């Protein structure tokens, strides 16, 4: 959600009339990305220059996170495994390169990996 | 651990990042959300207001045929959880709810407040 607009349907209970269902009005709404550009939050001047000029993406096409950069942004796992959504920066995009090679392999697998592509790991570490 | 380790904080202060190139930064952001999100620096105050005030227009419009004379009103807004002159003496026995409802009145006011 980011508008009044989107938003109302989900409160005069209208939303779940698409899918033959009884109105099935909510009590309220929060917004999360929505507000990261705000006057007033921390996010740094160059950082709302690159959230803004993300294009979105309908609930139509959210899936694509999870595998091409999707309205400019992609899912990548964190330390622990579980999905985070990220803006699709090229850091973030390495991280989810490594997400798919080097982390990925088998604790087994690790350090030969590493050694075999450490001047490109370090050279990508330098550049993105 | 390395490369995982405390990667938020750059978002808000790339000043420390290698050269300040957001390119290498994490920024966390919906996908869905990320097309409402345009109006770079606006103030917060805005944002939300902008979406209650957009709801009360269509509200009134809706059911309220943009008469606002036709909005109920109330001294104060809130206090309720999702559940002439008298005299009321009280015993061991007397509901403790049931009492401060009597002493605090029907009219939503001050004393309704006090009780
Ligand atoms: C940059 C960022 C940081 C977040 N940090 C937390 C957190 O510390 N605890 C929590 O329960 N949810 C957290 N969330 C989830 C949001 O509070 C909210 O559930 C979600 O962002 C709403 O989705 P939307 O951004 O598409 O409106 C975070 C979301 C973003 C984009």
């Amino acid at each position: 959600f980011g508008s009044a607009d989107d938003t109302y349907p989900y409160l005069t209970g209208e939303w779940s009339t698409k899918f033959d269902y009884p109105p099935m009005p909510f009590d309220g709404f929060l917004f999360g990305s929505r507000v990261m550009i705000a006057k007033e939050v921390k996010t740094s001047p160059d950082a709302k220059k690159c959230i803004a000029a993300c294009t979105g993406v309908p609930d139509d096409k959210w899936e694509q996170t999870y595998k091409k950069p999707t309205g400019g942004i992609v899912t990548v796992r964190s330390e622990m495994g579980e999905p985070i959504h990220k803006i699709a920066t090229r850091g973030v995009m390495l991280w989810k390169e490594f997400d798919e090679t080097i982390f990925n392999l088998p604790k087994n697998k690790l350090v030969p990996t590493l050694e075999a592509k450490r001047d490109y790991i370090i050279s990508r570490l330098n550049a993105d | 651990i390395f490369f995982k380790k405390d990667s938020l904080w750059q978002s808000e202060h790339l000043e420390a990042v290698v050269d300040q190139d957001v390119q290498r930064t994490c920024i966390l952001h919906g996908p869905v959300a990320a097309q409402f999100t345009k109006v770079i620096d606006e103030p917060i105050k805005s944002i939300m207001d902008g979406i209650h005030d957009g709801h009360i227009k269509k509200l009134l419009h809706q059911y309220y045929g943009d008469d606002e004379s036709k909005i109920p009103a109330v001294e104060y807004f809130g206090g309720e959880s999702p559940v002439d002159s008298a005299v009321f003496k009280a015993t061991s026995s007397t509901d403790e709810e049931s009492w401060f409802k009597a002493l605090a009145g029907s009219e939503i006011n001050w004393r309704h407040a006090s009780f």
